[PDB]
């Protein structure tokens, strides 16, 4: 009894075609540039996937910026609790505002 | 510019366009190696200039990033900072002095 729009533009001939990629694969793409990047760093963009562990990675990227890497391995876990918590805040300002 | 690490390019001319010759860098054989973020040494934290420890299972050396090349720890190519109850993964071995042979002798 309610008719939608949906199926006017359907009746006088204005359709949609679905995407090539469907959203079940696209995520497959997203988890394989998160464990490439996380395990092996930016080896991954260059060539095959070098194994390195994740607070040497780190303390890689923190050269690039400047500062001695004794930086990192004397604050690690202070580094480690402030990711944390910048990823809590994320999922607190996604979950709470929609604009 | 290309896959890999950019060197060189080449311009070449199309029509209606222009055409690119990315020379690059890739890296072909790699081997697994036991690393260590730093090295305790007389109670100091040994941390590397440019490189990465690596191990041969027994012994220890520095070798660069993109390259295999071992080279013996001094303390040339290594930095003093701290102690080693703050580094978490730190190994135990020597760094070679070279002013103690030439003071022997
Ligand atoms: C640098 O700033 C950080 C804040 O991210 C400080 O970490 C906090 O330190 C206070 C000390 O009273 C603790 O109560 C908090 O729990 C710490 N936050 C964490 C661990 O996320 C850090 O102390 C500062 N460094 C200094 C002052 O040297
Ligand atoms: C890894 O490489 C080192 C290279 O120093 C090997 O150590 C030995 O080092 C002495 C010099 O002090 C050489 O004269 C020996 O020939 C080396 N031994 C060998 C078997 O090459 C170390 O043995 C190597 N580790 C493994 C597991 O091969
Ligand atoms: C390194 O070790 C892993 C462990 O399974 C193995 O799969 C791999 O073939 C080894 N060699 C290289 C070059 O990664
Ligand atoms: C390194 O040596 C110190 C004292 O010489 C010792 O307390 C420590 O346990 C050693 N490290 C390891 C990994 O055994």
């Amino acid at each position: 009894a309610a008719r939608d729009l949906i199926c006017a533009q359907k009746f006088n001939g204005l359709t949609v075609l679905p995407p090539l990629l469907t959203d079940e694969m696209i995520a497959q793409y997203t988890s394989a540039l998160l464990a490439g990047t996380i395990t092996s760093g930016w080896t991954f963009g260059a060539g095959a996937a070098l194994q390195i562990p994740f607070a040497m990675q780190m303390a890689y990227r923190f050269n690039g910026i400047g500062v001695t890497q004794n930086v990192l391995y004397e604050n690690q876990k202070l580094i480690a609790n402030q990711f944390n918590s910048a990823i809590g805040k994320i999922q607190d300002s996604l979950s709470s505002t929609a604009s | 510019c290309g896959k890999g690490y950019h060197l060189m390019s080449f311009p070449q001319s199309a029509p209606h366009g222009v055409v690119f010759l990315h020379v690059t860098y890739v890296p072909a054989q790699e081997k697994n190696f036991t690393t260590a973020p730093a090295i305790c040494h007389d109670g100091k934290a040994h941390f590397p200039r440019e490189g990465v420890f690596v191990s041969n299972g027994t012994h220890w050396f520095v070798t660069q990033r993109n390259f295999y090349e071992p080279q013996i720890i001094t303390t040339d190519n290594t930095f003093v900072s701290g102690n080693c109850d703050v580094v978490i993964g730190i190994v135990n071995n020597t760094v070679y002095d070279p002013l103690q042979p030439e003071l022997d002798s």
